[PDB]
RNA sequence: GCCCGGAUAGCUCAGUCGGUAGAGCAGGGGAUUGAAAAUCCCCGUGUCCUUGGUUCGAUUCCGAGUCCGGGCACCA
RNA sequence: AAUGCGCAGAUACCGGGAGGAACGCCGAUGGCGAAGGCAGCCACCUGGUCCACCCGUGACGCUGAGGCGCGAAAGCGUGGGGAG
RNA sequence: CACCUCGAUGUCGGCUCGUCGCAUCCUGGGGCUGAAGAAGGUCCCAAGGGUUGGGCUGUUCGCCCAUUAAAGCGGCACGCG
RNA sequence: GCGAAUGCCGGCAUGAGUAACGAUAAAGAGGGUGAGAAUCCCUCUCGCCGUAAGCCCAAGGGUUCCUACGCAAUGGUCGUCAGCGUAGGGUUAGGCGGGACCUAAGGUGAAGCCGAAAGGCGUAGCCGAAGGGCAGCCGGUUAAUAUUCCGGCCCUUCCCGCAGGUGCGAUGGGGGGACGCUCUAGGCUAGGGGGACCGGAGCCAUGGACGAGCCCGGCCAGAAGCGCAGGGUGGGAGGUAGGCAAAUCCGCCUCCCAACAAGCUCUGCGUGGUGGGGAAGCCCGUACGGGUGACAACCCCCCGAAGCCAGGGAGCCAAGAAAAGCCUCUAAGCACAACCUGCGGGAACCCGUACCGCAAACCGACACAGGUGGGCGGGUGCAAGAGCACUCAGGCGCGCGGGAGAACCCUCGCCAAGGAACUCUGCAAGUUGGCCCCGUAACUUCGGGAGAAGGGGUGCUCCCUGGGGUGAUGAGCCCCGGGGAGCCGCAGUGAACAGGCUCUGGCGACUGUUUACCAAAAACACAGCUCUCUGCGAACUCGUAAGAGGAGGUAUAGGGAGCGACGCUUGCCCGGUGCCGGAAGGUCAAGGGGAGGGGUGCAAGCCCCGAACCGAAGCCCCGGUGAACGGCGGCCGUAACUAUAACGGUCCUAAGGUAGCGAAAUUCCUUGUCGGGUAAGUUCCGACCUGCACGAAAAGCGUAACGACCGGAGCGCUGUCUCGGCGAGGGACCCGGUGAAAUUGAACUGGCCGUGAAGAUGCGGCCUACCCGUGGCAGGACGAAAAGACCCCGUGGAGCUUUACUGC
RNA sequence: GAGCUAGCCCUGGCCAGGGUGAAGCUGGGGUGAGACCCAGUGGAGGCCCGAACCGGUGGGGGAUGCAAACCCCUCGGAUGA
RNA sequence: GGUUCGUGGAGCCAUGGGGGAAUCUGGGCGGACCACCGCCUAAGGCUAAGUACUCCGGGUGACCGAUAGCGCACCAGUAC
C-alpha cells in the first residue's frame, strides 16, 4: 500500500509514506551482521565531486551479503525483514542452521520462518541463490553477479528484477531491469524472486524537507545562474538555453550519448 | 557585531605553528627568511599550558 | 526623420546583360446541360509606377521622385 | 496511380530468437447468464439452472418507491504493456 | 554652435519661502461698437493688491467636480536639495 | 641653487575656547580625610537593574587579585581614587579539569601505489574531544587560595605481604559499552509557598490593636543496615559442520523448569552513628568583620520540575557513533606460576588552579549605547509563562558639572470642529488589542478560510452549591467551576505586556533562501512532471597520476537539463543548427605503395623526390528526432440596406499559431472604446479585442490556502492635513573644567547696473557703508568633500559571449 | 589565509507557555461480510499565537556616529529545509 | 631541445617513440647528398690552476654625514 495524510498541513496534503508492514519485529539491526559506522561526506579528498549532497539523517550501514556462495548448501531461516536506510529494498536478516547471521537484500515474497539457501543443489523458489546456468530459463530473478565471483550487482532496488531469456554457452541472455538484453556467465550467481517494496517507486516525499532528510540538497538550475558559472547564465528577463542545452561544464545534456564505444564490456549487449 | 579576529590558541598553534611550518616546504622557507631578517619571533608567540 | 526593398493584364505574381513580356484566377465566344455550376474547346489584353539620362534602342542600366512594405531612431 | 519501402540489397524462401494480442476448424438461426455479456486447453474456487424420487417444512408468497450491487464501448487516474 | 565649468556648476515634479516683469485673469479708469438697458466684444491706461479647494496621474501640462471678482502668462542656474 | 608636483618628512597655525565629553537609571545632605575634593571614605535620604545591569563555568586575557606607599601621565572634568606608577605578598589535589585511558571527523601513516623535483595518495597503527571511561561531599579558616590547607565522614588505584578461593592465562573470539525524534507513566529530589506549631533579640508609633499581633528564623552533609522507588537480568541439560587458532564463551538447533514474577544484582531517594550550620535586632564599630542574639529552634502541611531512578514506557520514520575500561572464553606460557576475593602495610607522578569573564580586564585602534557559548536565575500579581509591572538576595545611578527655561532639533503627551481634504502612498501616528461566552459569509484541494466578520462578559462584597489531587474513606491545604443577592467609580485584562478590519486584482502554490555594508522580491529553492545520459572498473566530477567522490550505491538507482503545488491541457513545422541511427558511396592524414624522375659515382652503389592504388575519425550524403536550438505569413474579392465576411482567388513556407488568454508585470498610437466604483478617476475592477510586439514545460489558462511582495476600493481611527496651539524631558543658550574636525594662495573679502574666458567681494560708473562681536537663517562665495562614477578620447585594462582569430 | 564569511563532515547543547487536534486505537451503530458514520481516548504537524534564540519588514534617529552598519519603535521565523 | 641557424638547402650536439649494426678495409665528422681528399675516435669514470661570490677580518676612498649614510651610529627589525 502506502499511508497518506489528510491535508492537516499543507504539504502534508501529498506526502506519502511508505508502509513498514511486512518491517517484522525488528526496527532496531543487529549489531554483528552490520552495522558499520557509515562515513558521510559529499566530496572526495579535498573538493567536493558530486554537488547537491549532505544534511540528511544520521545513517547506520548493513554489511549486507551480495554472494550467498560461501555458504553453498547451509540453509538458513528467514529470521527477520529489517528496515535498510542504505537501501530503496528491504533486507531480510537469516539465521543459517551453520549458527551464522547474515543479510540478503530481502526479496518479494519472502517471508518469516521460510528457508532458504544457495548453491547448484538449491530448488528453484523465491529466496534460493544458485549460478544462472541452473535457473531455469525464464524466471525472474534479482541480485546478480556480473562477472562470477566478483558479487552480485544487478537488479536489487526495490521492484527490480532481471529474467532469464536463454543461453549461448557458458553465457545466459538476461534482459536486466534496464530492457538491456545482456549476456551473462552461467556461474554467476544470481537469487531467484523480485527483490521487493515494488511500491517505493510510489512514495511521494511532499516538502523540500523531505529531500533534505534524505541528505539531497537544493539543486540549482543552469540558467538561473550567470556566464561566469554554468553555459545557461545570464541574458535578462529569463531566457531559453540559446545553445544545445549543457551541463555546468559543457557537455550536451539532451541526447549526447557518453558509453565510451571501444570498452570490452560490449560485445556482450544487445541495445537498450 | 561579530568581527575578524575570534582569539583561539589551538587555531593558532594549529594553523601558524612551529612543526606547522616545518612540514611544508613553504612554511620551511617562511622560517628561513624570518631567521635571514632577524625576527625575534619565528613563529607567532602563543602559550597554553 | 535615416536606411533597404517593391511598384509587370482587371486581381495575385513570374520574367528579361539591354530590344515582338508570360502564369493562375477573373473576364469574353462557343460546347455539354432541361438549366446553373464543375468540365471541355477557342480569345484578347498589358502607354511593364513617374520623371530625367545612358544607348542605335530600356519595363529591363544610372540619378531624382511618388505611394507601399520592412529595419533603425540609441548614451540624453 | 502516387506517397512509401528496396543494390548502403529489400520483396519472395529457408532456419533461429523476442514479444504482444486474438483464439481457426468444432460453432450451428447452438448453449449459459438477471442485464451488460460470455468461445483454444487445464486445474482449483464459485453462482445460477433442469430432471427423477416425491422424502422434510408448511404458505414461509408476489411485487417492490428509497437504499444497495452489477453495468458494452469510449473516456479518466497510477503503474505496467505495446505485435497488429 | 560648443565659449567658462568633466582635480563635479546635484539635472524632473512636489513642499517651503518668495521676489520681479507685463506683452492684465480680477478689481480701478478710458475711446470705440453693428454700445437701447443690464451683458458683452474690442482696443488704450493701469499690477496696488488679489489670483479657491478637490478627483485622476511622479507629473509640468491637461482633462474633469464644485465654486469664484478672477480662478493671468512669464523671469529669477525650466528661482529654491 | 625650488613656491608650487591633491609632492615626502617634521614643526606650528585656521576653524575655536568652538562641536563634543559616549545611552535621559538621578540625585541630595551631613560628617572624614586632605595643599587641594560635585567627583575618594563613611552615614543617612532618593532613583535604577532583578531571566538583571545578580550569581557560578567554559573561551579569551594574562596580574589586571590583595596590601603599603604614591600622582607626572592614563582615566573624555576632578581626583587625595583607580582595573594608573613603585614595591611586597598571593593561585597548595591520588579523588576537580587535562595528561602516565579510549576511540570520532580529520590528521599522520609500516606495507604498498603515484608523481620532473618539491611532493600526492594510502588495509594497520599512532595522533586527535568539551563523546565514552574514571575515585569525594559538608562545613572551617586567608587581606588575597581552597571539592587543593584544616575538621568530620567517605572513596580509587597500583607494590609487597598473610588467609582463603580458582585451571590461571591475551594486544585474539564473544558479550557489553551502544546510543534517533516526539509524547510521555510511577515514585523521588532541587526549588518555592503556608503554619493556628517551635526558637528569637525587640516594637506598640499618629486615631485604633499587647493581638492564637508586627518583624526574623525555623536547615545542611552523612559510610553500613534498613526501608521506598525503580533500572538491569531467565536458570538447566543436550547436540553443533558458524564467530577466518582454541573455547567449557557467544551464536544456532532440541528437550527440562520458570514464566504479566521471584531471586540475584545496580542506581537513586529517604533514614541514618555523627559532624556542621544557625536570622531579624542590638553593641563595638574607619574599614568592615567580630560579638550578642541560641544550650537557637530546627518541626507539620502544601505546589513541585524541562533534574534523578534512566539503558523506564508508547508511538513514529527521516530508521539514529567508534573504541577502551568492564565482564566472559579459551592459545601459546605457566600450573612452588598465576588470577579472584578478604584483610593489612606501603606507593600514589606532571600541568592548570590568582583575577576579569555578556565585559572598563575577552573581539570591536578608545574605560567604544555593538558582538560573545553553558548552568542558576527567588517573590506577588496578571489564564499561563524564562512574558509584563513592582520587588529579595546582590549590584548599580553608566567618570564632567552648575544654571537658564529662546528659536530650532530629538524622544514624548494632550487637543476644538472636521475628519486623509495630507501624500507617490493614510508614509507616520492612531484605532484594535488579554482571557471566557455568544456568533460568523463567499469559495474550498474539506484541512481550511476563523481570532473571519460582529458582539457580550470581565472589579469588589455577602449567601448558597458541584466537582477533583494530598492527607485515611473527615480536618486543613491546594486545583477547576455553578448559581443567588448587593456596592462603588468616568472607567473593572481600571496600571504594564498582548491583532485595526473588510471587498477586489497582479505575481509566486505553500514553510523556506538571497545581494554580510542601499534590492527579501514576482527573484533562488521547493515537493511534483518530462526529456536525456549511465549495465557498473557506470555515467559524471576533482586529480598529471595513484587515488577518490558517485557508492560499500547498481536503472523503483546515479549524473545532466528544463519546467515548477494541484486541476484542465500542452497544437502544427525537422527545411538550417544540435543530438541519434546509417558495415554503401565522395572526400580525407600519417602510413603501405611504388608507375615514373632526379643527384652523384668508372661502376657496384649510395641520397634524394614521386603518379596509380590500399589508408580512420570527421565532414559531405541518406534517414530520425521538438517538455532538442528554434520557427509558426502576405495581398485581393465575396452575403438582396448597410456594414462585416462563414465562402473564393492567388502569391508566397520547413510549416503559417491550435486551445486558452488578451490596452495584460506584455498595447506604440492610448488617459483605446463601452460598463463599474467617484461630486470628479491617465490608477483600479468587468468588458470588447487591427494582440506596435500573448500563446502552451524560457510551459498556457486556472486555482483553495499561504504572502513584512505590488495595485485599487471601503468601514473603523486619527494632527497626515485644513492649521496650528500648548506642554515634558535630552540638547540648543549662559557659567566653571577638558577641548576636536574637514577646510584654508594670501585678504583690509558690500549692492546695482555694466564689462570681463561670456553668472565678479577683488575691473568701470554709480549707490551704499562708524569699529568689533553674540544667537539665529541658509541665497551667494559657481561653498566642502571625492584628479565625474555619464559622455568621449587612450592603437589603456578587465569580466562575460559567440558559427571572431589562433591555440590548449 | 575558511580565529571573518560559504558549504560539508565528527561530537555535544538549546527551543517559556499557550492553541489546533491528524492517524491510530477503543466502544457504539451499520452490513451477508464491509466501506463507512458517531462518540471517547489519542497526540500528528517544514501547523497556529508568542519569549528565549535566530532574523532584519516599514518609519524615525544616527551621518567628524555609541557604531567603518549602531539605536528606538515596528515587523519575519520560532520541532525545523 | 641546444647552436647565429624561427625549415630553412639544415648539418652538427643533445634526446621521448619505432626500427636497429658493426671492431678498424670498424665507425663519427668537415652544414642536405655523392665522390674524391682530409680530421677525429662515441656509446664508463676522475683530474689541480687560471674563474665567480662575500656572511666574515683588514686597508683605502675628489663616499654620506643623522630627513644623509644600511631599515636601525641610539638594547632595531625592535616598537608598532
Ligand atoms: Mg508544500
Ligand atoms: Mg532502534
Ligand atoms: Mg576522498
Ligand atoms: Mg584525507
Ligand atoms: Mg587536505
Ligand atoms: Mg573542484
Ligand atoms: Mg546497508
Ligand atoms: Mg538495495
Ligand atoms: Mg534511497
Ligand atoms: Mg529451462
Ligand atoms: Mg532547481
Ligand atoms: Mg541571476
Ligand atoms: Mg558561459
Ligand atoms: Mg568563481
Ligand atoms: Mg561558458
Ligand atoms: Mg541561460
Ligand atoms: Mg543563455
Ligand atoms: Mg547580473
Ligand atoms: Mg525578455
Ligand atoms: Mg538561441
Ligand atoms: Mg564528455
Ligand atoms: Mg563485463
Ligand atoms: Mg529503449
Ligand atoms: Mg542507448
Ligand atoms: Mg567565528
Ligand atoms: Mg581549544
Ligand atoms: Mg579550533
Ligand atoms: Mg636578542
Ligand atoms: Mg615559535
Ligand atoms: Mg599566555
Ligand atoms: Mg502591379
Ligand atoms: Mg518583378
Ligand atoms: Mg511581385
Ligand atoms: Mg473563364
Ligand atoms: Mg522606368
Ligand atoms: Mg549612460
Ligand atoms: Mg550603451
Ligand atoms: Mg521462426
Ligand atoms: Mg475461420
Ligand atoms: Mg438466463
Ligand atoms: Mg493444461
Ligand atoms: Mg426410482
Ligand atoms: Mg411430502
Ligand atoms: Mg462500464
Ligand atoms: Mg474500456
Ligand atoms: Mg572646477
Ligand atoms: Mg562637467
Ligand atoms: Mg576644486
Ligand atoms: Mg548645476
Ligand atoms: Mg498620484
Ligand atoms: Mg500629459
Ligand atoms: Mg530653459
Ligand atoms: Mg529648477
Ligand atoms: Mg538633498
Ligand atoms: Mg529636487
Ligand atoms: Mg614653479
Ligand atoms: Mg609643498
Ligand atoms: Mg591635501
Ligand atoms: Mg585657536
Ligand atoms: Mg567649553
Ligand atoms: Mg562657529
Ligand atoms: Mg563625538
Ligand atoms: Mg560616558
Ligand atoms: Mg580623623
Ligand atoms: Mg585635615
Ligand atoms: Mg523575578
Ligand atoms: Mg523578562
Ligand atoms: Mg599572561
Ligand atoms: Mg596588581
Ligand atoms: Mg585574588
Ligand atoms: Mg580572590
Ligand atoms: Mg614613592
Ligand atoms: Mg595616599
Ligand atoms: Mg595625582
Ligand atoms: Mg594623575
Ligand atoms: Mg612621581
Ligand atoms: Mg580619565
Ligand atoms: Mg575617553
Ligand atoms: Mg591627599
Ligand atoms: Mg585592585
Ligand atoms: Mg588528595
Ligand atoms: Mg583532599
Ligand atoms: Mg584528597
Ligand atoms: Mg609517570
Ligand atoms: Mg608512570
Ligand atoms: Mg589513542
Ligand atoms: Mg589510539
Ligand atoms: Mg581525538
Ligand atoms: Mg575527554
Ligand atoms: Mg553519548
Ligand atoms: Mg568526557
Ligand atoms: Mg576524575
Ligand atoms: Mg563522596
Ligand atoms: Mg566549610
Ligand atoms: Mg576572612
Ligand atoms: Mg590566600
Ligand atoms: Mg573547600
Ligand atoms: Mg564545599
Ligand atoms: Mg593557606
Ligand atoms: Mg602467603
Ligand atoms: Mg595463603
Ligand atoms: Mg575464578
Ligand atoms: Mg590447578
Ligand atoms: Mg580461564
Ligand atoms: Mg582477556
Ligand atoms: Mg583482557
Ligand atoms: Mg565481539
Ligand atoms: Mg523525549
Ligand atoms: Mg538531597
Ligand atoms: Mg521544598
Ligand atoms: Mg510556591
Ligand atoms: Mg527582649
Ligand atoms: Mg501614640
Ligand atoms: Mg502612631
Ligand atoms: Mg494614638
Ligand atoms: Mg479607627
Ligand atoms: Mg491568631
Ligand atoms: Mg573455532
Ligand atoms: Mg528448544
Ligand atoms: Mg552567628
Ligand atoms: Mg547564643
Ligand atoms: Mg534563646
Ligand atoms: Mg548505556
Ligand atoms: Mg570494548
Ligand atoms: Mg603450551
Ligand atoms: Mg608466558
Ligand atoms: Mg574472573
Ligand atoms: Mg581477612
Ligand atoms: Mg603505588
Ligand atoms: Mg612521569
Ligand atoms: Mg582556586
Ligand atoms: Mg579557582
Ligand atoms: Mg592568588
Ligand atoms: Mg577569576
Ligand atoms: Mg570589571
Ligand atoms: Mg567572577
Ligand atoms: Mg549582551
Ligand atoms: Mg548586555
Ligand atoms: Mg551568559
Ligand atoms: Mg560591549
Ligand atoms: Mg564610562
Ligand atoms: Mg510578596
Ligand atoms: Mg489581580
Ligand atoms: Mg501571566
Ligand atoms: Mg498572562
Ligand atoms: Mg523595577
Ligand atoms: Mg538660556
Ligand atoms: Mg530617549
Ligand atoms: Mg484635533
Ligand atoms: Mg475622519
Ligand atoms: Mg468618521
Ligand atoms: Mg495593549
Ligand atoms: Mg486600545
Ligand atoms: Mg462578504
Ligand atoms: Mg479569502
Ligand atoms: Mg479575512
Ligand atoms: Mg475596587
Ligand atoms: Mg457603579
Ligand atoms: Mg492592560
Ligand atoms: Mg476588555
Ligand atoms: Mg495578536
Ligand atoms: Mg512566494
Ligand atoms: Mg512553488
Ligand atoms: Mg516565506
Ligand atoms: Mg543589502
Ligand atoms: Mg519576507
Ligand atoms: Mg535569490
Ligand atoms: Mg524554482
Ligand atoms: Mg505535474
Ligand atoms: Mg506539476
Ligand atoms: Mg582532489
Ligand atoms: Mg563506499
Ligand atoms: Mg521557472
Ligand atoms: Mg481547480
Ligand atoms: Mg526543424
Ligand atoms: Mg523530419
Ligand atoms: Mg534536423
Ligand atoms: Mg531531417
Ligand atoms: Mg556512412
Ligand atoms: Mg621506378
Ligand atoms: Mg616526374
Ligand atoms: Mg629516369
Ligand atoms: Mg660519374
Ligand atoms: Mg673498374
Ligand atoms: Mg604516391
Ligand atoms: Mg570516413
Ligand atoms: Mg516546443
Ligand atoms: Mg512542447
Ligand atoms: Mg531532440
Ligand atoms: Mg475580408
Ligand atoms: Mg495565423
Ligand atoms: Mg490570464
Ligand atoms: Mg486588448
Ligand atoms: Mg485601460
Ligand atoms: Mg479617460
Ligand atoms: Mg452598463
Ligand atoms: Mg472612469
Ligand atoms: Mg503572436
Ligand atoms: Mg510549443
Ligand atoms: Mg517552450
Ligand atoms: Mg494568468
Ligand atoms: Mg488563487
Ligand atoms: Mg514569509
Ligand atoms: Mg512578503
Ligand atoms: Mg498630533
Ligand atoms: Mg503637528
Ligand atoms: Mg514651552
Ligand atoms: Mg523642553
Ligand atoms: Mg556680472
Ligand atoms: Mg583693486
Ligand atoms: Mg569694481
Ligand atoms: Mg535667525
Ligand atoms: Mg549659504
Ligand atoms: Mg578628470
Ligand atoms: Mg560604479
Ligand atoms: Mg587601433
Ligand atoms: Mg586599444
Ligand atoms: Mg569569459
Ligand atoms: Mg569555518
Ligand atoms: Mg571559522
Ligand atoms: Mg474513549
Ligand atoms: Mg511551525
Ligand atoms: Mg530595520
Ligand atoms: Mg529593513
Ligand atoms: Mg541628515
Ligand atoms: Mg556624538
Ligand atoms: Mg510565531
Ligand atoms: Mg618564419
Ligand atoms: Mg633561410
Ligand atoms: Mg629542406
Ligand atoms: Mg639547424
Ligand atoms: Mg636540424
Ligand atoms: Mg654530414
Ligand atoms: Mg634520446
Ligand atoms: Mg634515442
Ligand atoms: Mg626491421
Ligand atoms: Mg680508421
Ligand atoms: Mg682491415
Ligand atoms: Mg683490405
Ligand atoms: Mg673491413
Ligand atoms: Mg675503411
Ligand atoms: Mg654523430
Ligand atoms: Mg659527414
Ligand atoms: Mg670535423
Ligand atoms: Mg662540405
Ligand atoms: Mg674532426
Ligand atoms: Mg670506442
Ligand atoms: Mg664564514
Ligand atoms: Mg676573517
Ligand atoms: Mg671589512
Ligand atoms: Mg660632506
Ligand atoms: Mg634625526
Ligand atoms: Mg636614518
Ligand atoms: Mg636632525
Ligand atoms: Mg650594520
Ligand atoms: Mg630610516
Ligand atoms: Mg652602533
Ligand atoms: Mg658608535
Ligand atoms: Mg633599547
Amino acid at each position: 500500500a502506502v499511508k497518506k495524510f489528510k491535508p492537516y498541513t499543507p504539504s502534508r496534503r501529498f506526502m506519502t509514506v511508505a508502509d513498514f508492514s511486512e518491517i517484522t519485529k525488528t526496527e532496531p539491526e543487529k549489531s554483528l551482521v552490520k552495522p558499520l559506522k557509515k562515513t558521510g561526506g559529499r566530496n572526495n579528498q579535498g573538493r567536493i565531486t558530486v554537488r547537491f549532497r549532505g544534511g540528511g539523517h544520521k545513517r547506520l550501514y548493513r554489511i549486507i551479503d551480495f554472494k550467498r556462495w560461501d555458504k553453498v548448501g547451509i540453509p538458513a531461516k528467514v529470521a527477520a525483514i529489517e528496515y535498510d536506510p542504505n537501501r530503496s529494498a528491504r533486507i531480510a536478516l537469516l539465521h543459517y542452521v551453520d549458527g551464522e547471521k547474515r543479510y540478503i537484500i530481502a526479496p518479494d515474497g519472502l517471508q518469516v520462518g521460510q528457508q532458504v539457501v544457495a548453491g547448484p543443489d538449491a530448488p528453484i523458489q523465491v529466496g534460493n541463490a544458485l549460478p544462472l546456468r541452473f535457473i531455469p530459463v525464464g524466471t525472474v530473478v534479482h541480485a546478480v553477479e556480473l562477472e562470477p565471483k566478483k558479487g552480485a550487482k544487478l537488479a536489487r532496488a526495490a521492484g527490480t528484477s532481471a529474467q532469464i531469456q536463454g543461453r549461448e554457452g557458458d553465457y545466459v541472455i538476461l534482459r536486466l531491469p534496464s530492457g538491456e538484453l545482456r549476456k551473462v556467465h552461467g556461474e554467476c550467481y544470481a537469487t531467484v524472486g523480485a527483490v521487493g517494496n515494488a511500491d517505493h517507486k510510489n512514495i511521494v516525499l511532499g516538502k523540500a524537507g523531505r529531500s533534505r532528510w534524505l541528505g539531497r540538497r537544493p539543486h540549482v538550475r543552469g540558467a538561473a545562474m550567470n556566464p561566469v558559472d554554468h553555459p545557461h547564465g545570464g541574458g535578462e528577463g529569463r531566457a531559453p538555453r540559446g545553445r544545445p542545452p549543457a551541463s555546468p561544464w559543457g557537455w550536451q545534456t539532451k541526447g549526447l550519448k557518453t558509453r565510451k564505444r571501444r570498452k570490452p564490456s560490449s560485445r556482450f549487449i544487445i541495445a537498450r | 557585531m561579530k568581527r575578524t579576529w575570534q582569539p583561539n590558541r589551538r587555531k593558532r598553534a594549529k594553523t601558524h605553528g612551529f612543526r606547522a611550518r616545518m612540514r611544508t616546504p613553504g612554511g620551511r622557507k617562511v622560517l628561513k627568511r624570518r631567521r635571514q631578517k632577524g625576527r625575534w619571533r619565528l613563529t607567532p608567540a602563543v602559550r597554553k599550558r
